[PDB]
């Protein structure tokens, strides 16, 4: 009974038949070392976008940043990010500054809770306080 | 070829000795820190290579063949180590070598 460990952490007679020899040499086109380099790249899964959702304790992740503009910001990234994989100081290819006039797109940030309100304040400061109103002490 | 050369005489002469040439890589080797472990730490300077193994399974192809992009940046890393420190030492050393006799370079 072989145990598989854990990704994360949770709670807690003659032979040799003929034709068996190794004579044939062939070179192949395209490369096999060539297409599975591209193929790994290919195959990575995509990248997780929690920004926005809650945590353990019911706080939302993420920075304080407009809505408008954090979607301004990522485009700058992915392009700089372009440009670095084809190794130029631009890409041909740009996620910013089209001619396209995206002035209404939004994008996802930490300044919104699910409630719709602002993040001015974290949540569970604001529980907190609010339920620190109704205390009542001892008597003299 | 040196060995070739030195192992020549026609009229007593011994054309060549060994001692009257010099290889390319004296120069280097005077240095304290001579420029061939100078140049291996290149990927210290280079961004996001963490060896000098891995800094040439990066710039080199599966072919074993330089993708220019990558070559272009390590040369811009190059030339400056090229020119400021191995071209005095190279000075010094032609200076004296002239001064001393006519020697093969």
């Amino acid at each position: 009974m072989k145990r598989i460990p854990r990704k994360t952490k949770g709670k807690s007679p003659a032979t040799t038949e003929p034709g068996t020899s190794n004579r044939e040499q062939y070179k192949a086109r395209p490369g096999i070392a060539s297409v599975q380099r591209a193929t790994e790249s290919a195959e990575m899964p995509m990248k997780n976008n929690d920004e926005g959702t809650p945590d353990k304790k019911g706080n939302t992740k993420g920075d304080l940043v407009n809505e408008h503009s954090e979607a301004k910001d990522e485009a700058d990234e992915a392009t700089k990010k372009q440009a670095k994989d084809t190794d130029k100081s631009k890409a041909q290819v740009t996620y910013s500054d089209t001619g396209i006039n995206n002035a209404n797109e939004l994008s996802r940030s930490g300044n919104v809770d699910n409630e719709g309100g602002s993040n001015q304040k974290p949540m569970s400061t604001r529980i907190a306080e609010a339920t620190s109103a109704i205390v009542s002490k001892h008597p003299a | 070829i040196m060995r070739v050369l030195d192992s020549i005489s026609i009229l007593g002469i011994q054309i060549m000795p060994r001692a009257h040439v010099v290889d390319s890589d004296e120069v280097g080797e005077q240095m304290e820190p001579t420029f061939e472990q100078a140049v291996m730490e290149i990927y210290k300077g280079i961004a996001g290579v963490d060896s000098l193994d891995d800094l040439i399974k990066w710039v080199l192809n599966s072919d074993l063949i330089p993708h220019d992009d990558r070559l272009g940046q390590l040369f811009q890393a190059f030339l400056p180590l090229a020119k400021d420190l191995l071209a005095p030492m190279a000075r010094k050393f032609y200076d004296n070598s002239m001064s001393e006799g006519r020697l093969l370079t």
